[PDB]
C-alpha cells in the first residue's frame, strides 16, 4: 500500500503532460472564447463518443505497482503484534497444560 | 397541414419553393427571410423528427406543393419519390442560433484551408464552398454537406439552427481514419438495362420480413376499397424492371410445392431497407419454412380470379391462447370480423394472422343491431396485445372446378365453418419478428455472442428439436434458479421459444387454493394443471411447459409442522413428481421448464430427477451496456406512449461509462432508470414550451440527467434494504483528525478509486477500529463515511443482536452479515463493540452467550471461504482491553486508531475554525487566544460545549434585547400583545440575527469543565503505551 | 486413507476417527483446513460458528441427527468444526439442558 | 451501552431531553458524563443560611388550590424570620414537616 500510494504521487503528471495525436483539430473561428484546454478536451470526446471502441491493452505489471524494501522495512517499523504481550504468558501456560494433560 | 412534394438536384441550402397560397394565407409577411419545417412520414411505428428549411414564394407551385433538394436526405430523384409531406410555417419565425458546430473534414480540403492564407479568408472560402452565412444558413447535424467530403459531426445547442457564420465556433476535426469514404448518397451500385437477357419466366430473390406495418396514405397507387393489405409485397424499382411491370397487378411465389398469389407493390424511396430483396408482411411468409431465396414469376390469370366462396373449412391452429375459455368469445369474434371484409382471397394451406386485445375478453361493447353497426372507428381507442393463426383447408369448386389455385371470400355467400383443432410449427424468431410487426411488448432480443447461459438453454431446446427425427425419448427437464428477483428467467425462456419457434406454455402461480390446502387443494392444483397442459400438448410440436415461481408452490418440509398438515405437502410433491415424468413419455418433444428463485428449498425428490440447472447471474458491466443499448432504442422509447412529438437520445450520451456507474443493478432497475429519464425529459420538454423560448420539436434524454436518476434509483435500493437515515455530515468537519482521515482514506476510497491496481481477490483489510477516551469523533467519521462515500451505511445499535431466546442471536448476526453480503459494497459499524464481544471465559461473568456470540462473530466475520471483500467493518469502543485478542487481528481489525486529545494548538485552532464553520463570526477579535487560554486536558466534545455555550449566551442576549423591545411597545400601546403574539403580528429579522463577539467566548471559557479527569486520561494514555508503544 | 485405499483398506484393527487442531491466533490453521478442504478433493461440510443450536426445544439433537445423517448420506466427507468451545463447553451448567445434552 | 447509543448514535434523535437525578452521581460512567449528553450538571443545596426565609414563606404561600386563597393557616404577623433562623438548617423537606407538624 504505501508503495503503490509513492508510485501513484510519482505518476500524477505522467499521462497529463504528453500531447495526444488520435484526433487532429484545426481550430477556426475560436475567438471570444476563454477556455482553450477544456474545450480541446471537450472536442476531443466528442471525436471518442462518435468513435467509441471497449476494447483496451495491457500494461507491464512493474509500471503500475511494485514492491520495494525500503518501504517494507519502514512498514515493519509501525509494529502491530496481534499477540497481546501480557497474554502470551497466560496462552503458553495454558496450551502446555492442554498439551500435557487431555 | 399537408404539402404536395417533388424533389430536385439543387444545393443542401438552396432556398425551399413554396406555393403562393401557403406562402400568403400562413407565411409571415413581415419576415424578410421564412423558416419553415417538413416532416417526412416513412414506414415505421412513428414519424420522423421535424426538419427546418427555409422557403420562399415560387407562383409556379401547383395549390399546395413544395419543391425540395433531395439532397438533403441523401439521394436522388431517380426512382419514385414521394408525393407528400407535412409542413408548418413557423409562428414569428422564431428560430435559434447555434454557438458552436463540429464538422469532420477529409484530408485534402484540410490541407487546402491550411493552404489558405487568413482566418478570414478562409470563412470566405467556406462561405462559397457551402453556401454557410452568417444569421441566414441554418444547419442541422447528422447531414453531408457533399459526398466524402464533409459532414456534421455535431451540433451542441439544438438538432437545427442558425449560425452566427460570423462569431459561431466552427469545430474543423481531420478524418484521420477516411471514415468520410463510407458516405453514399443514395449511389447506384452501377445499372444495366438486360443483367439476364429475356428472362420473362421468373426470378430468383430473397424474401425477409416486411419490418413494421404499412399505411394506405403513403401508397403510391390507388387500390380499390378492399382486399389489399393481406397480400402486399415491396421492392426497388428496378425489380419491377427486371419483371418487366412498373407495380404489377398480381405476382406469384412458387416453391416446394406452395405456390401463392401476391400483390407486388413499390418500395417508396426514402426509406433505407436493403437492396434487392422482397418485402412482405408475415401473412405471406408464414405459408413457408421460407429458405432464404425464393423464386417469383408473372401471373397474368390472377386478375381473373373466381368467387367461388362456398362453405369453406377453417381451424383453430394449435396454441397456448387458442385453449382458453374467456378468449375464445372473442376470438370468434374477431374472427367474423376479418372475414366481414367483402373481396379477401384465400387458398389452401394458408396461414392467416388475427390480432386482438387481450384485456378486452370481458367488454362486450354492443349486441348486433339492424342497421348502423360498425367497428372500423370503434376500435382506434385500443391497439393488439396478442395474436393467434387459423389454418384453412379446403373450400368448393363448384363449376369452376377447372382451377382451385387462388379464390375470394364473400361475405354474401361465405359462412364461418370449422373443424377440430389442428396442429404447425410457430415462426422463429430468425425468419420474422411477428411483435416488431404488430407493435407487441417485444420480448428482449439477447444475442447468444455475448450472454453465456441463454446459449445452454436454447442449446438443449434446439437439441430436443432436432431430436425429432432421430426419434428417440430423450427430452430432458431444465429447472432455472437464481440468487435474486427480477433476472428475467420467464424473458429469456420466452426468447428461447420465439427464436427456435416452440409453443409456449405459461402456467403461473395464479393458482387456486394455497392456504388451509386440506380442503382438497391439491386436487383443484392438479387437476387444473391437467386440465390446461391436455388441451393444448397434443397439438403443439414440440411444446413448453413454464411453471413460473415454482418455487412457492412444492414447498419442502418444514423443521416444526403439524405432524399431519406436512401430509398434504408430501402428496403434492409427490403428484407432481408423477406428472412430472407422465408428459414425457406419453407425448413427444415434451421439454419441462420450471423456474425456481431459491434452489435450497426444492424438493430432493423433486429436484433428483433434474440433470440440467442453469445459474443465472445478475448481468456483469459487459451485458448492461447492450441492456442500455437496448432499452434506450427508438424502437422501445417511442412506443406505447403516442406523444405527438416523437423521442430520442442525444447522441453525446456514452454506454461504457453509463454501464460502468451503474453496478450491480438488475435489468428491472435499468429500465426503471429508463423510465425515470424519459419522464425528466418530458418534464423538461413541456417546461421549455410552457416558456417563451425556442421548442425543440423532440425531446432529447441527456446523459446529465442519468447521473442523477441512476443516484435516486441506488438510494431507492438503499431503502430497500432498510438502511437508516444518517444526518447529513460533510468529509471538511471533522478537524484534526488528519492522520486518522487519511489513514481511512487509504483503506475505503483508495482501492475504490481506479479499481485497477487492487482489482484482485487479496486480504483488503476490510477491519478497521477506533478506540480511545471518550467524546473524539468516533461516531461522527460513521456518520460522515455514511452518506459522503456512497456506500451502504448498516448501523448495529449497540447490544441491537443479543435476544431473547438460546439461538435468536445467533440467527441475528448471521442475518446481519447475509444483508449486508447482498449488497455488496456495504458497512458494518459495531457501535460500542464492548457489549457485543467481551473477553472470552472470564470467570466473573454468567450464562455464556456472551461468548457463544463472540465467538459466533469471529467465525463469520473472517471465517474461510470468504470472498468480494468489499463488506468493510468499523468497529469503536472507549475501552478495548474488554475485547478478545482473537479480534485484534489482521483480516479482522488490523489497525486500532487511536483519536486521542489534539494536544496542539494546530489541531486545537482547526477543531475550533471547523465547528465554528457554518455559522456567523464576529471578526473584530482572533480567536487563537482561546486555543492558548485552554490547558491541553480539552476534548474536542468539550470544545463544542464551548461553542455551543457561548453560542447559546449570544443568543440569549439578543432575546434580552427583543423583549425589551416588546416591552417597550406594550408600554407604548396598550399592552395588548405577548411576545408570541408580537413574533407573528411584527417581524424584525435583521434584529434577530445573532452574531457572537469573542467577549462571549472569553466569557463561558471559564465556566466550562473538562470531560475527562487526569485519572481517567493517564488510563487511556497507558492502554495506549500498552497496545502502540510495543 | 483415501488416496491410497488398497494400503488403507487392509486391516481394520486400529485407526483414529478425527484430529483437533489447536494454537494461537493466526497460525494458518483454518487455512491449513482451507487447503485440505479443496485440494484433497474429498467432501466437506463447513458447520463454522454455532449455527448447531436452534429455538425450539431440544432441536439441536435432531439438528446434529441430521448432520451426521447427511455426513455419511454424502460420500466420505470432514464435519468441520471451528470456534469448538462455542458447541461443547465443560460438563457442568446452570441454564437449561438444551446447552449440555448437545455434548 | 444501549443508552449511550440511543442518546448519540449514528442515528442520532432529537428534540428530546433526557433528565437525570440522583443523590451520589459520579457512579454514573463517565461515558454519560460527556458534555454533549447530560452535560449540564446543577447542585442543590440544603444550608441555605438566611435564604431558608425565602422557602418557608414559599411553602406557607403556597396556594396550589385555587379553590381556596390559602391551605396552610397563617397567622397576621408572619414573623417567620425567627422560626427560619431557628431551623439550624436541617433540609428542604425539614420545613415542609414543621410546617405539618405545627398544624
Ligand atoms: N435481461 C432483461 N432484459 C430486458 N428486459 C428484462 C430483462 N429482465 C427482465 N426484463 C423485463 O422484466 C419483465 C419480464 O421479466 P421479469 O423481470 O418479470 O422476469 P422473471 O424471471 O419473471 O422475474 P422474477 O421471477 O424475479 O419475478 C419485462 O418488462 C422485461 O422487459
Ligand atoms: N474532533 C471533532 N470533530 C468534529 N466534531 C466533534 C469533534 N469532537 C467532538 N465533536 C462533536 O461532539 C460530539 C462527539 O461525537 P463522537 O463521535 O465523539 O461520539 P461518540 O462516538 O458517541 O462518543 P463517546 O466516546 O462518548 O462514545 C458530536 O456531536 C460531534 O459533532
Ligand atoms: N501457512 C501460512 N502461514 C502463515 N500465515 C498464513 C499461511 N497461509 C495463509 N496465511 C495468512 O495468514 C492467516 C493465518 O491466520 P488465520 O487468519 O487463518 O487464523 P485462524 O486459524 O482463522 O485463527 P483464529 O480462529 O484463532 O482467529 C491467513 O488468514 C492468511 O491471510
Ligand atoms: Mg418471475
Ligand atoms: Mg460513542
Ligand atoms: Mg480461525
Amino acid at each position: 500500500l504505501k508503495s503503490v500510494h509513492r508510485w501513484l504521487s510519482a505518476a500524477d503528471q505522467s499521462e497529463v503532460v504528453p500531447g495526444n495525436d488520435n484526433i487532429e483539430y484545426f481550430s477556426i473561428n475560436e475567438h471570444g472564447r476563454r477556455e482553450e484546454n477544456r474545450l480541446r478536451l471537450k472536442t476531443l470526446l466528442q471525436q471518442d463518443v462518435v468513435h467509441e471502441t471497449k476494447t483496451s491493452t495491457s500494461a507491464a505489471s512493474e509500471l503500475t505497482a511494485v514492491v520495494t524494501i525500503n518501504d517494507l522495512l519502514e512498514a515493519c517499523q509501525e509494529t502491530k503484534p496481534s499477540i497481546s504481550t501480557s497474554e502470551l504468558v497466560k496462552l503458553r501456560g495454558i496450551y502446555d497444560r492442554f498439551q500435557k494433560d487431555r | 397541414m399537408k404539402a404536395s412534394l417533388t424533389f430536385s438536384l439543387s444545393g443542401i441550402y438552396a432556398p425551399c419553393s413554396i406555393s403562393r397560397d401557403i406562402y400568403l394565407e400562413y407565411g409571415d409577411k413581415k419576415a424578410e427571410c421564412l423558416y419553415g419545417t417538413i416532416r417526412l412520414p416513412q414506414y415505421g411505428p412513428g414519424c420522423t423528427p421535424g426538419k427546418i428549411v427555409h422557403c420562399v414564394l415560387d407562383d409556379s407551385l401547383p395549390f399546395c406543393s413544395i419543391v425540395v433538394p433531395s439532397k438533403l436526405f441523401g439521394f436522388m430523384p431517380t426512382q419514385p419519390t414521394m408525393d407528400f409531406c407535412y409542413f408548418e410555417p413557423i409562428l414569428d419565425n422564431v428560430v435559434p442560433v447555434l454557438d458552436s458546430v463540429t464538422f469532420l473534414i477529409n484530408e485534402q480540403l484540410y490541407s487546402k484551408l491550411m493552404d489558405l492564407p487568413q482566418e478570414m479568408q478562409q470563412i470566405q472560402f467556406l462561405h462559397y464552398k457551402y453556401n454557410i452565412n452568417s444569421m441566414e444558413t441554418v444547419v442541422h447535424s447528422r447531414d453531408i454537406l457533399t459526398s466524402g467530403l464533409c459532414q456534421i459531426l455535431n451540433c451542441s445547442p439544438f438538432p437545427q439552427g442558425l449560425v452566427d457564420f460570423t462569431e459561431t465556433q466552427l469545430i474543423l476535426v481531420n478524418d484521420t481514419e477516411q471514415k468520410l469514404s463510407a458516405l453514399k448518397y443514395a449511389n447506384e451500385d452501377e445499372e444495366y438495362a438486360l443483367p439476364k437477357i429475356g428472362t420473362n419466366s421468373a426470378l430468383s430473390i430473397d424474401l425477409e420480413s416486411l419490418p413494421c406495418t404499412i399505411s394506405r396514405d403513403l401508397l403510391r397507387p390507388a387500390p380499390h376499397i378492399n382486399d389489399d393489405n393481406s397480400i402486399y409485397a415491396f421492392t426497388d424499382a428496378e425489380t419491377l424492371l427486371r419483371l418487366d411491370v412498373t407495380s404489377g397487378s398480381f405476382i406469384t411465389v412458387s416453391n416446394m410445392g406452395c405456390v401463392r398469389l401476391v400483390k407486388l407493390f413499390v418500395l417508396l424511396l426514402p426509406n433505407g431497407f436493403k437492396k434487392r430483396t422482397i418485402y412482405a408482411p408475415p401473412k405471406i411468409i408464414a405459408s413457408f419454412p421460407d429458405c432464404s431465396v425464393v423464386t417469383i414469376s408473372k401471373s397474368n390469370i390472377g386478375h381473373t380470379d373466381i368467387p367461388i366462396a362456398n362453405q369453406v373449412f377453417i381451424s383453430r391452429v394449435g396454441g397456448w391462447l387458442q385453449s382458453q375459455k374467456c378468449f375464445q368469445n372473442i376470438i370468434l369474434t374477431t374472427l367474423k370480423k376479418f372475414f366481414s371484409e367483402s373481396k379477401r382471397i384465400l387458398c389452401q394451406n394458408d396461414l392467416i394472422p388475427i390480432a386482438f386485445d387481450s384485456s378486452m375478453a370481458d367488454l362486450n361493447i354492443a349486441e348486433e343491431n339492424d342497421e348502423s353497426d360498425d367497428e372500423d372507428e370503434l376500435g382506434q381507442y385500443y391497439k393488439n396485445d396478442s395474436l393467434v393463426w387459423f389454418f384453412v383447408t379446403s373450400a368448393e369448386l363448384d363449376c369452376f372446378s377447372k382451377d382451385n389455385s387462388h379464390f375470394i371470400i364473400d361475405p354474401n355467400r361465405t359462412k364461418l365453418i370449422t373443424t377440430n383443432i389442428t396442429n404447425r410449427r410457430p415462426l422463429p424468431l430468425s425468419r420474422s419478428n411477428l411483435q416488431r410487426y404488430y407493435g407487441f411488448a417485444e420480448t428482449f432480443y439477447y444475442d447468444l455472442h455475448i450472454f453465456p447461459y441463454v446459449r445452454q438453454l436454447v442449446n438443449i431446446l434446439e437439441t430436443s428439436f432436432n431430436c425429432s427425427q432421430r426419434g428417440i425419448t430423450l427430452n430432458a427437464s431444465v429447472l432455472l434458479h437464481s440468487t435474486t428477483n427480477n433476472v428475467g428467467k420467464a424473458t429469456m425462456v420466452r426468447f428461447a421459444s420465439k427464436y427456435l419457434g416452440i409453443h409456449l406454455l405459461e402456467i403461473d402461480c395464479l393458482s387456486l387454493t394455497s392456504n388451509s390446502r386440506q380442503l382438497d387443494s391439491t386436487s383443484k392444483i392438479i387437476g387444473y394443471i391437467r386440465a390446461k397442459c391436455e388441451n393444448v400438448l397434443p397439438y403443439a410440436s414440440p411444446a413448453v411447459i413454464f411453471l413460473a415461481h415454482l418455487d412457492s408452490i412444492l414447498l419442502d418440509v418444514n423443521a416444526n409442522q403439524d405432524p399431519e398438515a406436512i401430509k398434504l405437502q408430501k402428496s403434492i410433491n409427490f403428484e407432481m413428481s408423477k406428472l412430472l415424468d407422465d408428459f414425457t413419455f406419453k407425448f413427444p418433444g415434451t421439454t419441462f421448464v420450471g423456474s425456481v428463485n431459491n434452489i435450497d428449498n426444492v424438493p430432493s425428490s423433486f429436484r433428483s430427477h433434474m440433470r440440467f440447472e442453469i445459474l443465472v447471474p445478475v448481468p456483469s458491466e459487459a451485458q448492461r451496456l447492450r441492456i442500455f443499448q437496448w432499452y434506450l432504442s427508438s424502437h422501445e422509447l417511442n412506443r406505447d406512449v403516442q406523444q405527438k412529438v416523437p423521442v430520442s437520445y442525444m447522441d453525446n450520451i456514452s454506454f461504457s461509462s453509463l454501464s460502468s456507474y451503474s453496478a450491480g443493478l438488475t435489468p428491472l432497475d435499468i429500465k426503471s432508470i429508463v423510465e425515470t429519464a424519459r419522464m425528466t425529459a418530458t418534464a423538461r420538454f413541456y417546461q421549455e414550451s410552457k416558456k417563451c423560448g425556442w421548442l425543440p420539436q423532440s425531446i432529447l434524454i441527456t446523459q446529465e440527467d442519468l447521473s442523477k436518476a441512476t443516484s435516486k434509483a441506488r438510494n431507492e435500493f438503499s431503502v430497500s434494504i432498510g438502511a437508516p437515515q444518517i444526518p447529513n455530515v460533510t468529509w471538511d468537519d471533522i478537524g484534526g483528525i488528519d492522520f486518522v482521515k487519511g489513514e481511512i482514506l487509504d483503506t475505503i476510497d483508495m482501492p475504490l478509486k481506479h479499481p485497477e491496481l487492487f482489482t484482485s481477490g487479496m486480504k483488503k483489510r476490510s477491519g478497521i477500529l477506533f478506540y480511545g477516551p471518550p467524546g473524539t469523533g468516533k461516531t461522527l467519521m460513521a456518520k460522515a463515511i455514511a452518506t459522503n462515500f456512497s456506500l451502504n451505511f448498516f448501523s448495529v445499535k449497540g447490544p441491537e443482536l443479543l435476544n431473547m431466546y438460546i439461538g435468536e442471536s445467533e440467527a441475528n448476526v448471521r442475518r446481519v452479515f447475509q444483508k449486508a453480503r447482498e449488497a455488496k459494497p456495504c458497512v458494518i459499524f459495531f457501535d460500542q463493540i464492548d457489549s457485543v464481544a467481551p473477553k472470552r471465559g472470564n470467570q466473573g461473568d454468567s450464562g455464556g452467550v456472551m461468548d457463544r456470540i463472540v465467538s459466533q462473530l469471529l467465525a463469520e466475520l473472517d471465517g474461510m471461504s470468504t470472498d468480494a471483500d468489499g463488506v468493510f467493518v468499523i468497529g469503536a469502543t472507549n475501552r478495548p482491553d474488554l475485547l478478545d485478542e482473537a479480534l485484534l487481528r489482521p483480516g479482522r481489525f488490523d489497525k486500532l486508531l487511536y483519536l486521542g486529545i489534539p494536544d496542539t494548538d494546530t489541531k486545537q485552532l482547526n477543531i475550533l475554525e471547523a465547528l465554528t464553520r457554518k455559522f456567523v463570526l464576529d471578526n473584530d477579535v482572533k480567536l487563537i487566544e482561546l486555543a492558548k487560554l485552554c490547558p491541553f486536558n480539552y476534548t474536542g466534545a468539550d470544545f463544542y460545549a464551548l461553542c455551543s455555550d457561548a453560542m447559546l449566551n449570544a443568543m440569549s442576549r439578543i432575546a434580552r434585547m427583543v423583549e425589551k423591545k416588546v416591552s417597550q411597545h406594550n408600554e407604548l400601546t396598550g399592552e395588548n400583545i405577548s411576545t408570541r403574539r408580537w413574533f407573528d403580528k411584527i417581524a424584525t429579522k435583521e434584529d434577530t440575527k445573532v452574531v457572537v463577539k469573542m467577549e462571549d467566548f472569553l466569557k463561558a471559557q471559564e465556566q466550562l469543565t473538562p470531560s475527562v479527569s487526569r485519572a481517567e486520561l493517564n488510563h487511556y494514555e497507558a492502554v495506549r503505551a500498552n497496545f502502540e508503544g510495543a | 486413507p483415501t488416496k491410497y485405499e488398497p494400503i488403507f483398506v487392509n486391516c481394520p484393527l486400529r485407526l483414529r476417527s478425527g484430529i483437533l487442531l489447536y494454537g494461537y491466533p493466526g497460525c494458518g490453521k483454518t487455512l491449513l483446513a482451507s487447503a485440505v478442504a479443496q485440494q484433497c478433493g474429498l467432501n466437506f461440510i463447513s458447520v463454522k460458528g454455532p449455527e448447531i443450536l436452534n429455538k425450539f426445544i431440544g432441536a439441536s439433537e435432531q439438528n446434529i441427527r441430521e448432520l451426521f445423517e447427511r455426513a455419511q448420506s454424502v460420500k466420505p466427507c470432514i464435519l468441520f468444526f471451528d470456534e469448538f468451545d462455542s458447541i461443547a463447553p465443560k460438563r457442568g451448567h446452570d441454564s437449561t439442558g438444551v446447552t449440555d445434552r448437545v455434548v | 451501552n444501549q443508552l449511550l447509543t440511543q442518546m448519540d448514535g449514528a442515528e442520532g434523535l432529537d428534540g428530546v431531553y433526557i433528565l437525570a437525578a440522583t443523590s451520589r452521581p459520579d457512579l454514573i460512567d463517565s461515558a454519560l458524563l460527556r458534555p454533549g449528553r447530560l452535560d449540564k450538571s446543577v447542585i442543590c443545596n440544603i444550608p441555605t443560611e438566611s435564604e431558608r426565609l425565602d422557602i418557608l414563606q414559599a411553602i406557607v404561600n403556597s396556594k396550589d388550590k385555587d379553590t381556596g386563597q390559602k391551605k396552610f393557616a397563617l397567622e397576621k404577623n408572619a414573623d417567620l424570620k425567627l422560626i427560619a433562623e431557628k431551623t439550624a438548617g436541617f433540609s428542604g423537606a425539614d420545613l415542609q414537616g414543621l410546617c405539618y407538624n405545627a398544624y
